[PDB]
RNA sequence: UCAUAUAGAAGAACUAAUGUUAGUAUAAGUAACAUGAAAACAUUCUCCUCCGCAUAAGCCUGCGUCAGAUCUGACAAUUAACAGCCCAAUAUCUACAAUCAACCAACAAGUUAUUACCCUCACUGUCAACCCAACCAGGCAUGCUCAUAAGGAAAGGUUAAAAAAAGUAAAAGGAACUCGGCAAAUCUUACCCCGCCUGUUUACCAAAAACAUCACCUCUAGCAUCACCAGUAUUAGAGGCACCGCCUCCUUAAAUAGGCUCCACGAGGGUUCAGCUGUCUCUUACUUUUAACCAGUGAAAUUGACCUGCCCGUGAGGCGGGCAUAACACAGCAAGACGAAGACCCUAUGGAGCUUUAAUUUAUUAAUGCAAAACCUGCAUUAAAAAUUUCGGUUGGGGCGACCUCGGAGCAGAACCCAACCUCCGAGGCUAAGACUUCACCAGUCAAAGCGAAGAUCCAAUAACUUGACCAACGGAACAAGUUACCCUAGGGCAAUCCUAU
RNA sequence: GCUAAACCUAGCCCCAAACCCCCACCUUACUACCACAACUUAGCCAAACCAUUUACAUAAAGUAUAGGCGAUAGAAAUUGAUGGCGCAAUAGAUAUAGUACCGCAAGGGAAAGACAAGCAUAAUAUAGCAAGGACUAACCCCUAUACCUUCUGCAUAAUGAAUUAACUAGAAAUAACUUUGCAAGGAGAGCCAAAGCUAAGACCCCCGAAACCAGACGAGCUACCUAAGAACAGCUAAAAGAGCACACCCGUCUAUGUAGCAAAAUAGUGGGAAGAUUUAUAGGUAGAGGCGACAAACCUACCGAGCCUGGUGAUAGCUGGUUGUCCAAGAUAGA
């Protein structure tokens, strides 16, 4: 026979049926939405069209992203967007020589980074690209706060983002006690990434963590029906009395 | 080389034959040297009543009226259990009418069940 | 050739022919006398004259190449300044 | 393979412990070194090589007297049970060590070389030039790793500022800090070379087996 | 002489083909799942 | 749609794939199998067993009763003291063997103090003629009985043919048998080759002269907590060799057989003395199984159909020409029905290998060298380690060796064409009617007039005008050899020179 | 006359629509009850080898483009979007069932329910592909070298068939030809058009390798190793891989057996039998890998490379087959 929905619509169907159905709207929107990562390992074609030399006509061109592997060890660091390139090469860079296996891996370092909204020093593994992006962004905090989920591609980075966004949203005093002026300075410096708390709690959560959070949020000890029935009795008795 | 027939205590070598029970509850624990200590508390003491003078028998005469199936529902129980006390006291803060808010300080807990049929 | 493509299910042409032969619309095929560009220094002038020519292909070759090319390459083509515009048609053919 | 290596003891004691053979099998399960397996069951005596170890809450050079000098399956030399203070230790003995002898263990570098008895433990610098030493250590406070086998003499060659050059039995030199503690003499069980084992059964008893292959 | 390669032993049979040995590795869970799918009523030895 | 016809459709037709499934045949009522004797069914007798009893392991009700049949159902059972199922924590300790354990002699070197607890016997195995071998002269650990206190039955009945199997006896002779004294009977001797010895190996054709082995020698390695190793140059790993000492003409009557030193040993190989014997000269008798007959139960390979003869000829039960010839069981035999697994030669642009100085690679590792922030990342070079891949054609007798394209002379005497590893030698100006040709194509060849002057394709360098090597296996894979005695699959299989007589 | 022969439905196939559903149980699963963890398809296969390469709405278009520019691969812009000429018990699902049974395991995987052959009634009579011409007459007379497939024809040269019943093997484009519609236009958009277009009709099989690659299952047999156990009478000799010889282990030579008692046994004769011995029990090593006192020996009866599932209907210039009637044309230059 045949299903009533294709195979790739099953995920989107599941996101509407059960516990996943009660998640807040904005989290679902942030989850379903897809964005292409910024190019990292390939030179993107500048324009939508191009003249090729072999014939001379105006042919369309697209940029097809290289597929890159992120081993789980990166999820504990900030690799930027970089990663492994698993593929093949021609031996002598001539097409008539053997097709050989090849893996290109980034050059990783360990370093220390100071987060001001967190006022904490983290030890993180990174790559030269991550340092250059941080410098171009004028600080680690800005780099983690303005970059979107897709370019970071690091659960650690998204957790940092959730912490910083929650710290800004609450305006909680725990950043720098005994100097509120420094608190106000730091908080207002990043005043642009100020989103409400209800949206701050869910930033970066994977789907499973979201389901667990919703369950814990709604799980509750059933109310004794004694209270319910006595309430109904009291309502009926009051109605009878006022009549 | 037989895998369809059930697996029971009569099957393996000495060790298996000993370990595997036969659905029978335990009542104690093994101490040192394969010595068994029984506990008087883990042995179900039956509670049989005094049947003397009882006017009911295993069966009921065929000369009995029929009736309708009315299963007891929480509402039905509440209706004649506590409601009349409420109404009598409604003419002039819930534990006084039998409500039990928590179930740690009673011998027969209702949820979870700490007693037996 | 490929009588049915895996992705569409149509016939497919052998592009090694398109780059070698020209189909005059009404049947004939014209080629270019292999051996003509290279080694032109020990060939007699008459031989060089022969090799430059555009020659026709006999019946079996024409039927073969008709098989190796789909319908698109047999249509009626109205090109602006076609050096072969006048050869598309036979005139006064007896049998 | 569930292979918890037997060398799991942490506390030190003179009582033999229960060896488990390997047969050449490493933790994975494959023949890593061919030609090993079988042979007589053995127990292991934890021979202590830091021959200058002062007992709890004590210091300064200490004297110990031996009790017996017995065969040992694992070694090639003959171990000896030395008693000192309130402590017994298994230590590799030299050739001319009899039950009842006494031995000194010191870290005290004297003004000049102290004539040392043929079983005592002294820092390299403390010895004179041209003597024979055993149980040398690469660096101080580490333990004896170099010469330990049966009947092997290690000559001391020279001393310079803060270091000493010693000659290992393999006919080559090495430098070590002058505060490294060695023992003067020749390791016991001399002429262990001349052991004609006679028959393949003896090889099997020791632990070796004949293995073709070794790809 | 051959043919008697099966020297039965309950310990071995339950150790190298049993429920827990299958469930102690992804391949074994795949085996159990195949035999659940095909309908078998003897999933594990 | 008429309601067998006119149309439209389609899993649309089986004398044949060692086709598949089911039925029944043939060989065939053949091969093979089974129950010690008498009886009064209570019993007695004859004979046999390295067997029996128990635990373990395995199996799971698998000869208990009753009732139906020649196995089905119901009912019943194996009672824990034996065996399993264990342990409160922490620190401490825990040097000396076992061998009747004492003498000698060795080497392979073999639990408690404190803290916490005053609780009692629950749960499971318990049967049998049994398990692994499809049902079975096979396999099956331990304790005890060592010929049995326990357990069993080698002959369904008969007769005493052949051939076969096992055994007993044998006149005279005693290896004349034979490849060989294999088998059997008897128990002795001597040497030679190989290997030092005990051991190990081709489960299912090789137990050896092969492997291993003490002894010797060579090469590598200066050292921590997962092997070597809780080891350290008299150690560890990897190789060669094989202790130790010494060096780097007789035989027979007759004969192609036998005749670095080096004790001991060998189901190793060869030879010899003496004896022994049915091995033989030369077989014979008896017994047992088989056998043949009666009764019960009852297969399998094989089979185109058969109404299934001999001789000669052709190229043989079946054709031809002669001969023979009423039908039918039963037991034998092995000349014929090319009577029903295993080899050998050749082929495949089949498969899988092995070695390489056969082609391609360095992806992985190891060294370096260069950039990257004391270690990892990227690039390059060098090597080992591997990885993918192939084995042109004609042929003495397949191999060796030559040749492989084009051209000229006889075969092919007189249009054209016709083979050769048949016969003899070399070569690597433009435009345009019409035609010829190397038996295809691709190439190749001649050419009036007219106008002007007198060895393929693809690739790279190219503005170009076009250009080249290899492709000589010369219709050309862009770059691939030696070999398979371990191989696997698909398949094919009227004599120049001479011998002799008239 | 037996044996049989017959039957219908139990169900199933392809569509459409609709998004589908008390107790015990991860230890030895189905056991009331104590201190680690998951995150590029290679290759069979084509190129007639093989090495780069090789596929996973309609139209534009098999066009641009890619490619040992070979085999082949191949876009986009834009366009517009309850039923059955199905099976009916060897069919249809493998199904009454993933059960029985086979295998240690992964895994494999059934059958079936409602006067055909073979025989009997009734053995045969010279002689012969078992028939034909016939004959008053069954035989007797004359004629007469079985069938399929493969080799030049084959006497059977070779291969295949005991026999009956059921099931079992020609799927499609490019042109052309025939018949219709319309015809300088055809076509229900895209395409063709110098009589063409649109529609229909006709034509391209089955079984079979050794292999390759991927992921699972296997060391209850055997090779080796680990932990903790067990056995070795008697005699001779006293600390020895000692001698003779039981239990135990092996398997020298001969005979029996060869569908056997046994897919390697039996009887005798033999080697070892306190050791490098033999052995019960649990664990380990996993397939180009393990192990190996090297024999290409062994890794569950078949190992110069296990077994199972998948890619897989692998490929096969090779072998074998290929089914109604009747007629007609129809054969040996060569590169
Ligand atoms: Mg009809
Ligand atoms: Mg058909
Ligand atoms: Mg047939
Ligand atoms: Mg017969
Ligand atoms: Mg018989
Ligand atoms: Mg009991
Ligand atoms: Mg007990
Ligand atoms: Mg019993
Ligand atoms: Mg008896
Ligand atoms: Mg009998
Ligand atoms: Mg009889
Ligand atoms: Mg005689
Ligand atoms: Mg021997
Ligand atoms: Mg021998
Ligand atoms: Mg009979
Ligand atoms: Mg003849
Ligand atoms: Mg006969
Ligand atoms: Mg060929
Ligand atoms: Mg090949
Ligand atoms: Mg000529
Ligand atoms: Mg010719
Ligand atoms: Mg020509
Ligand atoms: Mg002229
Ligand atoms: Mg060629
Ligand atoms: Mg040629
Ligand atoms: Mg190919
Ligand atoms: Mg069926
Ligand atoms: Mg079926
Ligand atoms: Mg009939
Ligand atoms: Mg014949
Ligand atoms: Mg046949
Ligand atoms: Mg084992
Ligand atoms: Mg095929
Ligand atoms: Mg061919
Ligand atoms: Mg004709």
């Amino acid at each position: 026979p045949l299903h009533k929905y294709p195979v790739w619509l099953w995920k989107r169907l599941q996101l509407r049926e059960g516990i996943c159905s009660r998640l807040p709207g904005h989290y679902l929107r942030s989850l379903e939405e897809e964005r292409t990562p910024t190019p990292v390992h390939y030179r993107p074609h500048g324009a939508k069209f191009k003249i090729n030399p072999k014939n001379g006509q105006r042919e369309r061109v697209e940029d097809v992203p290289i597929p890159i592997y992120f081993p789980p060890e990166s999820q504990r660091g900030l690799w930027g967007g970089e990663g492994w390139i698993l593929g093949q090469i021609y031996a002598n860079n001539d097409k008539l020589s053997k097709r050989l296996k090849k893996v290109w891996k980034p050059q990783l370092f360990e370093r220390e980074f100071y987060s001001e909204i967190l006022d904490k020093k983290f030890t993180v593994t990174v790559t030269m690209r991550t340092l250059d992006l941080i410098d171009e962004a004028y600080g680690l905090d800005f780099y983690i706060l303005k970059t979107p989920k897709e370019d970071l591609c690091s659960k650690f980075g998204m957790d940092l983002k959730r912490g910083m966004l929650l710290r800004l949203a609450r305006q909680d005093p725990q950043l720098h006690p005994e100097d509120p002026e420094r608190r106000a300075a730091i908080y207002d410096k990043y005043k642009e990434f100020a989103i409400p708390e209800e949206e701050a709690e869910w930033v970066g959560l994977t789907l499973e963590e979201a389901i667990e959070k919703q369950r814990l949020l709604e799980e509750k000890d059933p109310v004794p029906l004694f209270k319910i029935y006595v309430a109904e009795l009291i309502q009926q008795l009051q109605q009878q009395a006022l009549s | 080389a037989d895998r369809m027939s059930k697996w029971t205590s009569k099957r393996g070598p000495r060790s298996f034959r000993g370990r595997k029970g036969r659905g029978a509850k335990g009542i104690g624990f093994l101490t040192s040297g394969w010595r068994f200590v029984q506990i008087k508390e883990m042995v179900p003491e039956f509670v049989v009543p005094d049947l003397t003078g009882f006017k009911l028998k295993p069966y009921v005469s065929y000369l009995a009226p029929e009736s309708e199936e009315t299963p007891l529902t929480a509402a039905q129980l509440f209706s004649e259990a506590v409601a009349p006390a409420i109404e009598k006291d409604f003419k002039d803060n819930l534990e006084k009418y039998g409500f039990e808010p928590t179930q740690e300080g009673k011998l027969f807990q209702l949820y979870p069940r700490n007693f037996l049929r | 050739l490929t009588y049915f493509s895996a992705r569409k299910g149509k016939r497919k042409t052998v592009k090694a022919v398109i780059d070698r032969f020209l189909r005059l619309h009404c049947g004939l095929w014209v080629r270019r006398k292999a051996g003509y560009k290279k080694k032109l220094w020990k060939k007699t002038p008459a031989r060089k004259k022969r090799l430059r020519e555009f020659v026709f292909c006999n019946k079996t070759q024409s039927k073969l190449l008709d098989k190796m090319t789909t319908s698109f390459w047999k249509r009626r083509n109205w090109y602006v300044d076609d050096p072969y515009q006048k050869y598309h048609d036979r005139t006064n053919l007896k049998v | 393979a569930n292979f918890v290596s037997w060398k799991s003891r942490t506390k030190y004691t003179i009582t033999p412990v229960k060896m488990r053979k390997s047969g050449g099998r490493d933790h994975t399960g494959r023949i890593r070194v061919h030609g090993i397996g079988g042979g007589h069951k053995q127990r292991y005596r934890m021979i202590d090589f830091l021959r200058f170890r002062p007992e709890e809450t004590k210091s300064g050079p200490f004297e110990e007297k031996v009790i017996q000098v017995r065969y040992d399956p694992c070694r090639s030399a003959d171990i000896a049970l030395v008693a000192g203070g309130s402590r017994k230790r298994w230590i590799i003995a030299t050739e001319n060590m009899q039950a009842g002898d006494t031995i000194l263990n010191s870290n005290h570098i004297g003004r000049m070389a102290v004539a040392a008895r043929e079983g005592d433990a002294h820092p390299l610098g403390a010895l004179p030039v041209g003597t024979l030493i055993n149980n040398v250590e690469s660096e101080p406070g580490r333990g004896a790793q170099y010469i330990r086998a049966a009947g092997t003499c290690g000559v001391l060659l020279r001393k310079v500022n803060g270091t000493a050059i010693i000659q290992l039995p393999s006919k080559r030199q090495m430098q070590v800090l002058e505060t490294c503690v060695a023992t003067v003499g020749r390791v016991s069980n001399v002429d262990h070379n001349k052991r004609v084992i006679g028959k393949a059964g003896r090889n099997r008893w020791l632990g070796k087996r004949p293995n073709s292959g070794r790809w | 002489a051959r043919g008697n390669e099966y020297q039965p032993s309950n310990i071995k049979r339950k150790n190298k083909h049993g429920w827990v040995r299958r469930l102690s590795t992804p391949a074994g869970v795949q085996v159990i799942l195949r035999r659940m799918l095909k309908g078998r009523k003897s999933l594990s030895h």
